[PDB]
RNA sequence: CUAAGAAAUUCACGGCGGGCUUGAUGUCCGCGUCUACCUGAUUCACUGCCGUAUAGGCAG
C-alpha cells in the first residue's frame, strides 16, 4: 500500500559556520585579513516605563510614582571602533551534497520511491531553480539581518576554496541586487551551477563569503542575541546577552542559515512579504503567523505523501518548495 | 504516567506491615488477596491490575524522536541500541548531590 | 584488539556545535562512543574504497569552548539555547535544552590492512581528509579550513619501524605535531583499586560512590585538599542491557528494520586527561569497541594502554 | 553509520545630585665574591679594467 516511513530524517545541507564580524575602514577592504575584531561589552542603560497601562491603575499618582523609579539595566552592545566605518562579516559555507537520501528510514519501499522521485525531479529540472534563489541569497547580503538596513554601500565576495587556495573569485553590490526579486545574472548564473554541481555531487564544496558593510563611524552592530534562561540575581543580572565566539562578537550559525532559506516566495497568501524562510508549515516567527496551513493542501507533508505515495506531482513551484525542505533537512515521522 | 491517578500510588506506597502493599500483593500470602475482598474473584482481578504496573504495556516501541544507535559487532553487523533516560539513577545522585551541597553535617 | 600496522593523523578539526551533554550524569567534552562512531563511519565509507580498516581513535583536544553561561548569585552554570520555529498556530514550542561547545580536536586513527602498500601514504591520508570534511563529530559541523594561513595537511606514521630508534623517533615527530592538547584516556583498574580501598574503609561502597569521590575536590581535617594524581573526569564508558535483544523486524519505530534493537542504558567510567608524551607509546591510546553482545556490555575503552 | 537526524532571541531606554580623611614617628649594628680562559669559523664575494652591453672576459 506503500505507507509512509515511521521514522523519516534528512541532513542539513547548506551548512554555516558563525559569522565572525571585524570593523576597519573601507578603500583599504582588499587588505582585510589582519583586521581587529568587533567586541562586545557592557554599557548601563535606564528609562522610564513606556508600554500601556492596564486599564485599572490609570490614575495619576501611580503614574507619577512609576516615573520616579525608573528601570535599570546592564545591557550589552557591540560598537564600531570611532575610526572605522566597515564592518567585514565572514563566514564559511559547506554545500554537501547527496539531497535526496534520508539519514534515516524505515521502509525500504518508502526509500527507493522516494529516491526514484527525487531523481525524477532531478534529471527533469536539476537544481536550477533553488540554486539561483541561494546564491541570490549569498549575492544580497540578506545574513546581514540588521547591519543590512541603512547601510552606505554593501560589498559581498564569495571565493570557492579548492583544496587549498581559491578556485574562483566573485563579488558582488548587494544594494544593487534587491531583497524581493530574483533576476538573472551572469556571476549569479556562475555561482548558482556551483551550488548545483554541490548539491548533486557526492563531495562537499566549500565557499568563503565575505560581506563589508560600510556603515559610519562608531556605530552600532547587531550580532546574535544569545536565548538564555534562568538568569539569576537581579543585583549582577545582565539584561541583554550578545553573542560571542572567542572574544569578537558573531552572527549564530542559524541565523545566517534561516537568512539563507528565505527563498519561499510560492506560499498562496500575498507576498507583501516577499520571500519568506523554508518551513513545513511555512511559518514566520517575526510574523507569528504559520503560512501553508494544513487546511489548505499546501504544507511540506502532505505535498510530499502525494508525491510519493500516491504520485500526485504538485506544480514544479510546489516541487521547488518540496525539495528545498529536503535541502534544509528535518526530523519527520508519525507514531 | 496520569498525574491525576497519583493516588494509586500513594495508596500502594505505604509500608503499612513492615513492607510495600504492591510487595505485599506481588507474593501470594494469606493476609493479600483478602483483605481488598469480599469474594475472590474480584480480589483476583484488583490484584491482577494492581501488579502490571511494574511491567511495559504494549509492543516495545521508541519514537522518531527516541535515540537509537548502531553498534559495531565484532564480526559483523550491528545492534540498534536504544537507550533511555534512568531516573532512579539521576535522582539517587541528586538526592547525594544535595546532601553534600546543601547538607547541614557538610555545613557544619 | 588488533595492533595497527599504520597510525594515521588527522589534523586539528574545528568543529562548531557538538553535543556538550555527553550522558545524563555528565557534560563537557562529547563522548568516546562519538569518535569512535565517527571512525567506523569513516571505515563505512571509504574503508571499504581503499581495502583497509579504520580502528582505534587518538583524541587530543586543543581548544574547548562551551556555550554556557554562569547566572547571577548561582555557583552552577546553564547552556545557552536556540529558537525553534513555531508549531502552526503560531505559538512557541516547548524548549529542549541542549548544550553545544566548539572543539578543536586532532584525531589519531590507526588504519591496517593491505591497502597500505596499494596506494602512497599520502594520498590515502588526502582521501580520507578529504571524506571528514564532509561529516560530523558529534553533532557538529566539521570546518574545512578556508582561507587561513596554511592548512595543516595529515601524516600516515608507519607503525613498523625499521629500528626502535627509527620508532621513537616518529613518535616523538608526531607528538611534537600534537603537543598543545590533552589526550583522553580511560583509566578503569584505577577505579576498581580506589573502590577497593573505599571499601576497606567503608564497606558496601558502590563504585558510583568512587567515581563521585574521584571527581569531586574534598578537604580533610588536620586544612587541605585531597591530592588526586592528574586530571581525572567521569565519562560514559557505554551501554548495558536492559531489555533482551528483538528480532530485526520486529520493534515498532526503529531506525532500521533489518538490525536487532535492544533497550540499554550508560555505563559511566572514568576517564583521564594525559599530556601525550607522558603515555611513551602513541600505539596505544586509542579507543577501541568491545561489544560481547550476548550479555549486553557493548562498551568502549582502550586496552594496551597500561 | 556518532544520546544519530532539525531550529532567527528581539524591539525601546537620562543613572545625577553632594562632600576637608586627618594628625605623630630614629631602620640598624656586621661582612674577602674568588678561580681560568685563542672570537675566529677562508667571515672584506671587494676594488677596478676590456667590451655598446646587463652577454662574456681580464687584473690584484
Amino acid at each position: 500500500i506503500l505507507s509512509t516511513a515511521s521514522v523519516l530524517a534528512f541532513e542539513r545541507k547548506l551548512d554555516p559556520s558563525d559569522a565572525l564580524m571585524s570593523a576597519g575602514a573601507w578603500a583599504q577592504r582588499d587588505a582585510s585579513q589582519e583586521w581587529p575584531a568587533v567586541t562586545v561589552r557592557e554599557k548601563s542603560v535606564r528609562g522610564t516605563i513606556s508600554n500601556r497601562l492596564k486599564t485599572k491603575d490609570r490614575d495619576p499618582a501611580k503614574l507619577d510614582a512609576s516615573i520616579q523609579s525608573p528601570n535599570l539595566q546592564t545591557v550589552d552592545v557591540a560598537n564600531l571602533p570611532s575610526d572605522a566605518d566597515t564592518l567585514k562579516v565572514r563566514f564559511t559555507l559547506r554545500v554537501l551534497g547527496g539531497a535526496g537520501t534520508p539519514s534515516a528510514c524505515n521502509d525500504a519501499a518508502y526509500r527507493d520511491k522516494l529516491l526514484q522521485t527525487v531523481a525524477t525531479y532531478v534529471n527533469d529540472q536539476g537544481f536550477a531553480e533553488l540554486a539561483r534563489r541561494y546564491a541570490h541569497n549569498l549575492a544580497n547580503a540578506r545574513f546581514l539581518w540588521r547591519n543590512r538596513v541603512g547601510a552606505e554601500a554593501v560589498e559581498v565576495r564569495i571565493n570557492h576554496i579548492r583544496q587549498g587556495e581559491v578556485a574562483r573569485a566573485w563579488r558582488f553590490d548587494a544594494l544593487a541586487i534587491g531583497l524581493r526579486d530574483f533576476k538573472a545574472d551572469a556571476e549569479l548564473d556562475a555561482l548558482a551551477e556551483l551550488i548545483a554541481s554541490g548539491l548533486s555531487g557526492s563531495g562537499h564544496v566549500l565557499l568563503e563569503v565575505v560581506a563589508f558593510a560600510r556603515i559610519g563611524d562608531g556605530q552600532e552592530v547587531f550580532p546574535s542575541q544569545e536565548l538564555i534562561l534562568d538568569k539569576g540575581d537581579k543585583k549582577g543580572q545582565k539584561s541583554k546577552t550578545l553573542y560571542s565566539v572567542r572574544d569578537a562578537a558573531a552572527i549564530h550559525s542559524q541565523k545566517i542559515g534561516n537568512a539563507l532559506r528565505t527563498i519561499d516566495t510560492w506560499y498562496p497568501d500575498e507576498d507583501g512579504l516577499g520571500p519568506i524562510a523554508v518551513e513545513p508549515y511555512g511559518s514566520v516567527t517575526s510574523q507569528g503567523k504559520a503560512y501553508r496551513q494544513p487546511k489548505q493542501k499546501l504544507d511540506f507533508y502532505t505535498l510530499l505523501d502525494n508525491w510519493v505515495l500516491r504520485d500526485e506531482a504538485p506544480a514544479v513551484e510546489q516541487q521547488h518548495y518540496v525539495i528545498a525542505n529536503l535541502i534544509r533537512g528535518g526530523v519527520f515521522g508519525e507514531a | 504516567g496520569n498525574a491525576a491517578a497519583l493516588d494509586v500510588f500513594k495508596f500502594l506506597s505505604l509500608q503499612y506491615q513492615g513492607k510495600n502493599l504492591l510487595n505485599w500483593l506481588t507474593e501470594d500470602s494469606a493476609e493479600a488477596l483478602q483483605a481488598l475482598s469480599d469474594n475472590a474473584e474480584q480480589a483476583r482481578e484488583w490484584r491482577q491490575a494492581f501488579i502490571g504496573i511494574t511491567t511495559v504495556k504494549g509492543a516495545p516501541a521508541s519514537h522518531s524522536l527516541a535515540k537509537q544507535l548502531y553498534f559495531p559487532l565484532p564480526g559483523s553487523g550491528y545492534h540498534l541500541l536504544a537507550p533511555l533516560f534512568p531516573t532512579s539513577l539521576v535522582h539517587h545522585v541528586h538526592a547525594l548531590l544535595r546532601e553534600a551541597r546543601f547538607g547541614d553535617a557538610a555545613k557544619a | 584488539v588488533t595492533d595497527p600496522e599504520a597510525l594515521l593523523l588527522l589534523p586539528r578539526l574545528s568543529i562548531q556545535n557538538a553535543n556538550a551533554i555527553s550522558s545524563p550524569l555528565t557534560w563537557g567534552f562529547p563522548s568516546p562512543g562519538a569518535f569512535t562512531g565517527f571512525v567506523h563511519a569513516l571505515q563505512r565509507r571509504v574503508g571499504i574504497s581503499l581495502d583497509i580498516e579504520l580502528d582505534g581513535v587518538g583524541i587530543v583536544c586543543h581548544r574547548f569552548e562551551a556555550q554556557i553561561s554562569q547566572p547571577a548569585g548561582k555557583r552552577t552554570k546553564v547552556f545557552n539555547l536556540t529558537r525553534n520555529p513555531l508549531n502552526r498556530d503560531g505559538s512557541t514550542a516547548a524548549i529542549v535544552e541542549e548544550g553545544r561547545a566548539h572543539l578543536e580536536v586532532s584525531l589519531l586513527l590507526g588504519v591496517h590492512g593491505d591497502g597500505l602498500d596499494d596506494h602512497p601514504a599520502q594520498e590515502i591520508a588526502r582521501q580520507v581528509q578529504e571524506q571528514a570534511g564532509a561529516m560530523r563529530l558529534a553533532g557538529g559541523s566539521i570546518l574545512p579550513w578556508c582561507n587561513e594561513r596554511f592548512p595543516a595537511p595529515n601524516a600516515e606514521l608507519l607503525m613498523l619501524g625499521g629500528s626502535d630508534e627509527q620508532r621513537r623517533k616518529n613518535q616523538r615527530r608526531l607528538t611534537r605535531r600534537l603537543l598543545p592538547g590533552f589526550a583522553l584516556v580511560s583509566r578503569e583498574a584505577l577505579l576498581q583499586q580506589h573502590l577497593e580501598t573505599l571499601r576497606t574503609t567503608l564497606p558496601e561502597a558502590t563504585t558510583l560512590d568512587a567515581l563521585l569521590d574521584l571527581c569531586r575536590i574534598n578537604f580533610e581535617p588536620p586544612w587541605q585538599v585531597r591530592d588526586k594524581p592528574g586530571w581525572l573526569v567521569p565519562i560514559p564508558a557505554g551501554y548495558n542491557a536492559l531489555s533482551p535483544l528483538y528480532l530485526p523486524g520486529e520493534v515498532r519505530n526503529a531506525r532500521d528494520r533489518e538490525t536487532p534493537l535492544r533497550f540499554v542504558e550508560n555505563l559511566f567510567g572514568l576517564g583521564e586527561w594525559l599530556s601525550p608524551h607522558r603515555v611513551a607509546a602513541l600505539s596505544d591510546l586509542l579507543w577501541y569497541h568491545h561489544a560481547e553482545p550476548d550479555k549486553g556490555l557493548y562498551r568502549w575503552s582502550t586496552p594496551r594502554f597500561v
